[PDB]
């Protein structure tokens, strides 16, 4: 999910370490995912449009 | 309410550009993206040029490449405007072209310039110049059989009679391509058909038949004499709506 | 008799709300047009409470 | 390296590891803390 | 001291803070045990888990690590407010009235093209 | 009168509220029980009433050690403690309503306790813990308009409505959940030593005239804690 | 402004200062400020603090 | 009107690309992209090598618009792979690497550049417009 | 951050994965901070996939 910086926020400008922002959150949860699975691991997607019966894809993770 | 629309956005952002903040604005699209690459360009609006000039005309280390066709402006119920293309054209030093085609096989690109080279100034507009297309090497081994005998890349169907209306050509086209289709499902069931690239080949699927239309009558048209077939068809620009079955 | 009943009070409020009024003014509208256009039920009192919560803290923040 | 010493838990299964932490606790609780230089020098001779 | 435990999984070091709560006992009972947590499904799980163990989990509190350090702020230096003056709510209602001050001065004058044409200070709120 | 009260599932709430946030060792301010007042929306009326009646609640003298609210200081106390109870073997609503009935006369008075199957966890809010002369306690709050007369909230009657409302296994499970964190916190527990009782606060049933009305004080059985420990252990 | 006045008051205390808890877990937190971290470090003298990080990786993989 | 070659093609101010149908106008999108992303070309070269968030790619429709983003991924994968590999089965790969100077570095930059490609900044005209009145609410003068 | 603080003292308390599953496999690929997937920048490499790790067909981990 992508939620980005105001546009006049200063700190993403001249960001340090420690800042945090949505994309790299979510980035992390899904390693948490991946990791705290002990025995099983699903991963689902959309790939053609019910609809129009077009081509979807998934996420640069997956 | 705070709401907004389309048209409602390119008409903000184009009077926040003429605006008199609308120059820092420009400087924060500018930086944002230094080169921007607007593909289809032979539809274009008057607000969409006029932001594009105004955004990546005349700045340094700021590239902008436009690459369009103007034979293929068809969007002018739209909006879209051939003549500020042209503009555009004339505003713009450099020009760059693309030679050969890499899409059909040669029989088609010869029938479409043979079809186009009948008059001069075929598109009755000076900006609009047609030249011949040269097919590709890759492309040269592309054939479709039916029935082992190899089809012309391009058939036209001539009704007969003297006076035809519109209605009546309308039903009798319908009737003729449902025909043609069946006949072509029929040969490619039993293998014959085959579109071949060289020795390779595969049989004619429902699927690869294409039938352009302009309106929506017209596809209703054409689907109701197709189903009389018992042959399954489906129309992409269907907008009616679920709750009206 | 109780439409018009209904209709009468949706004008006298449609003049009330018009005008701008500081923030200590704002505090007890809510609470009256509550109390004067619903009759609460075991199951809305939660969510009538939850409105002059929610309405009473952003005035108090404000205030 | 530090195998030897208390602070190290990692074993092949939770309960190794709950009972390695379990015998050595005081002893790990009354080492003094180890100075950052050192800390730096084992996660260096662990890479 | 602040000691840091490792685990590439969780429930060693739940099973950790177990042993530690176990080992040293605090000595008056109605202390409450700090745990940080920044979800409250961490909460919930940390409770079900402690509660499974020792038979009864209670008084755990669990605060963010904002309300924490506030509240380690209060105990420590005298004279400081229950809450702070300075949060994201009020700074709101504060800015609201010092902006249209400040719409004269000249650092502010992009803020005026902004704040111009605003009826019922939807913009300026 | 505080007979005559609203009362309802937010009056209820909003009493408990009070108390939430009240400090025992100040007298009431009228001030604040106006704000309360206001926040609840009921009428300004009651202020000077109310504010009186707060105080009734927090001198009213307790089980014979006669201790008073007011007399608890904030290190002696702990509001609204949340306790978490896992529960192994399955409840079998018979298997213990045998025993409650074994030893409380209360569950022999009553018809046998029905209920589902359940394993896993169980939750809890106790109303306060407090400690005195090295002695703890159970207090829970009730707002419950057991009669319009005084004569309802004796100590008859207020056993009854116990009955009524089975509130019995709720004052044992309470019991048994601070049993369970005193052994666990308190180096050397011992559960006559430390343990003092339980008691409910009917607020409503507080007047400075009758010390009895109003309280109610009981201490479970030692015996069943310990079987009730074992039964939920295993 | 309060931070650095707050991590130098500990800084020079003689003593524990009164009042604070025994000891302070912090599980399930896998991202902190680094002010909070120079406040924990600056408290963890008079109180021990436990900090249970679940750390994917066993070597040192940052930086 | 000059023919067209994707790699000498200079970056730089204005540029008109036209040429009749099936010709291959939306397949140079894709060099082009590649170009910009590893700075390719010299003196038709762009001064500074650019990232995913710089280049900006406006289409007409939506499924045009999914579709390229698409064969961009795909065609900055094979690359990197080519890079890594040092040969290449397609002509175009072929002259790429032929021109890419270091290919490790490359390699590197394609690999940020395909992680970073949910970030690309494929739009329609629509879509730009409200983005960048979303994005800068503050110079436009509308809400947020 | 951590690493970075003066008065602290750490001890490591891991856990080994076996690579008996695909999910393990992947796990204790992250958990030893070793890389296992083959570019095949050798023609030798390229060639042969013996280099890589056998994969259970029954095997539905992920
Ligand atoms: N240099 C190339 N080498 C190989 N195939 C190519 C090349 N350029 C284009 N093609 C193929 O040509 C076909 C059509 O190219 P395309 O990029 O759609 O041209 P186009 O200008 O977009 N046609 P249109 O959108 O109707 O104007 C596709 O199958 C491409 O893969």
């Amino acid at each position: 999910r992508q939620l980005a910086p105001l546009g006049f926020d200063l700190m993403s400008q001249k960001p340090k370490r420690g800042d945090r922002s949505r994309r790299d959150d979510d980035r992390y949860l899904f390693l948490e995912a991946l990791i705290s699975a002990q025995q099983k691991l699903y991963i689902s997607y959309i790939g053609r449009s019910i609809q129009d019966n077009s081509e979807r894809f998934p996420s640069v993770l997956v | 309410r705070g709401e907004l629309g389309f048209d409602d956005m390119l008409s903000r952002l184009d009077s926040a550009l003429r605006s008199e903040s609308g120059e820092v604005l420009a400087a924060a699209i500018r930086t944002r993206f230094p080169v921007a690459m607007i593909d289809e360009f032979q539809d274009t609006d008057p607000q969409q040029y006029r932001i594009f000039r105004r955004i990546w005309h005349h700045q340094p280390e700021t590239a902008l490449l436009l690459i369009g066709d103007p034979k293929q402006a068809i969007y002018a119920f739209r909006g879209a405007d051939i003549f500020t293309y042209m503009k555009a054209r004339s505003e713009v030093h450099a020009h760059y072209t693309l030679d050969t085609n890499w899409r059909s096989a040669p029989g088609m690109v010869n029938s479409v310039n043979k079809l186009f080279s009948q008059t001069d100034d075929a598109f009755m507009f000076r900006e609009i110049p047609f030249i011949p297309v040269k097919s590709a090497g890759k492309n040269q081994a592309l054939r479709f059989v039916f029935k082992g005998e190899t089809q012309p890349a391009m058939k036209m169907w001539l009704m007969e009679g003297e006076s035809c209306g519109v209605g009546d050509y309308q039903s009798t086209m319908a009737q003729v391509c449902a025909a043609q289709i069946r006949d072509w499902l029929q040969a490619g069931q039993r293998g014959e058909a085959l579109l071949m690239n060289g020795d390779d080949a595969r049989p004619v699927r429902a699927s690869d038949i294409s039938v352009l239309v302009r309106s929506r009558q017209e596809a209703a048209q054409v689907r109701d004499a197709l189903t009389l077939l018992e042959i399954p068809s489906v129309y992409l620009s269907n907008r009616d709506s679920v709750f009206e079955t | 008799g109780h439409l018009a009943s209904l209709l009468m009070q949706l004008n006298i409020w449609r003049r009330g709300l018009a005008q701008e009024r500081p923030l200590e003014e704002w505090l007890p509208v809510c609470r009256d047009m509550l109390n004067a256009f619903f009759l609460p039920d075991a199951e809305t009192e939660a969510a009538m409470t939850l409105i002059e919560q929610q309405w009473q803290a952003i005035i108090a923040e404000g205030l | 390296y530090g195998a030897d010493d208390p602070r190290r838990c990692s074993g092949n299964s939770v309960s190794e590891v709950l009972d390695k932490f379990r015998k050595n606790y005081d002893l790990i609780m009354s080492l003094p803390q180890e100075t950052k230089e050192e800390k730096e020098f084992r996660h260096c001779i662990w890479l | 001291m602040l000691r840091v435990y490792h685990s590439n999984r969780l429930d060693v070091l739940e099973a950790l803070m177990e042993f530690i709560v176990e080992r040293e006992r605090l000595d008056d009972p109605f202390e409450p045990e700090m745990i940080l947590v920044q979800s409250t499904g961490m909460a919930q799980w940390l409770q079900m888990t402690l509660s499974q163990k020792f038979g009864i989990a209670a008084n755990i509190d669990f605060p963010l690590p904002a309300s924490f350090i506030w509240d380690m702020f209060v105990r420590v230096l005298p004279e400081i407010p229950k809450e702070s003056a300075f949060n994201k709510q009020s700074m709101s209602w504060k800015l609201m009235t010092l902006l249209p001050q400040l719409l004269e001065r000249e650092d502010f004058t992009l803020l005026r093209h902004y704040l111009t044409d605003d009826s019922d200070k939807r913009k300026l709120f | 009168t505080p007979h005559q009260f609203p009362r309802g599932a937010s009056p209820g709430t909003f009493l408990h509220s009070l108390f939430e946030d009240l400090d025992f060792t100040q007298p009431v301010d009228p001030n604040w029980v106006r704000e309360k007042l206001e926040l609840g929306g009921f009428e300004s009326q009651w202020e000077p009433v109310l504010t009186e009646w707060i105080t009734a609640v927090l001198q009213a003298p307790l089980n014979e050690t006669g201790v008073s609210l007011s007399q608890l200081s904030a290190r002696n106390k702990q509001v609204e403690m949340e306790f978490y109870l896992p529960i192994s073997e399955p409840l079998i609503a018979s298997q213990l309503d045998t025993l409650i009935r074994q030893f409380d006369p209360l569950s022999a008075g009553c018809p046998p306790l029905e209920f589902m199957q359940v394993r896993g966890m169980l939750k809890g809010f106790i109303d306060l813990v407090f400690r005195h002369e090295g002695r703890y306690y159970l207090l829970a709050y009730k707002s419950n308009w057991l009669g319009e007369d005084s004569s309802a909230y004796t100590q008859q009657a207020m056993a009854a409505a116990m009955q009524a409302h089975r509130y019995d296994l709720q004052y044992q499970l309470y019991t048994l959940a601070l049993h369970r964190y005193l052994r666990h916190r308190i180096a050397d527990y011992d559960y006559e030593h430390h343990f003092g009782g339980v008691i409910y606060l009917f607020l409503r049933g507080v007047d400075k005239e009758h010390p009895q009305q109003g309280i109610y004080t009981t201490r479970p059985n030692a015996g069943l804690i310990a079987l009730m420990d074992e039964m939920f252990a295993g | 402004n309060l931070y650095q006045r707050f991590i130098e008051t500990l800084e020079s205390a003689t003593t524990c200062p009164p009042g604070l808890p025994s000891r302070v877990f912090i599980c399930g937190i896998s991202a902190l400020p680094p002010v909070y971290l120079q406040a924990l470090q600056a408290l963890g003298k008079h109180i021990e603090i436990h900090l249970l990080f679940t750390n994917p990786c066993r070597y040192y993989w940052g930086d | 009107a000059e023919t067209l070659d994707p790699l000498r093609l200079p970056l730089q101010g204005e540029r008109l690309i036209e040429a009749s149908a099936g010709t291959g106008k939306t397949f140079t999108i894709a060099a082009l992209y590649l170009r910009l992303l590893l700075g390719l070309g010299g003196s038709a070269a762009f001064p500074r090598p650019l990232t995913v968030e710089e280049l900006l790619v406006v289409t007409f429709t939506e499924a045009a618009t999914a579709e390229l983003r698409g064969r961009i991924r795909s065609n900055i994968h094979e690359l990197r792979i080519a890079c890594l590999r040092e040969t290449t089965d397609n002509p175009l790969y072929e002259r790429l690497l032929e021109e890419i100077d270091d290919k490790a570095q490359a390699a590197q930059w394609l690999l940020l550049a395909e992680r970073q490609m949910d970030e690309a900044a494929v739009f329609t005209i629509h879509g730009f417009c409200q983005r960048m009145l979303n994005l800068n609410a503050f110079e436009s003068g509308m809400l947020f | 951050l951590l690493s970075d603080l003066e008065s602290s003292q750490e001890l490591d308390a891991f856990v080994d994965v076996t690579p008996d599953n695909l999910l393990h496999n992947i796990q204790s690929d992250i958990l030893e901070l070793e890389n296992r997937a083959v570019a095949g920048v050798n023609i030798e490499e390229f060639s042969r996939s013996d280099n890589k790790r056998p994969l259970d067909p029954l095997d539905s981990s992920i």
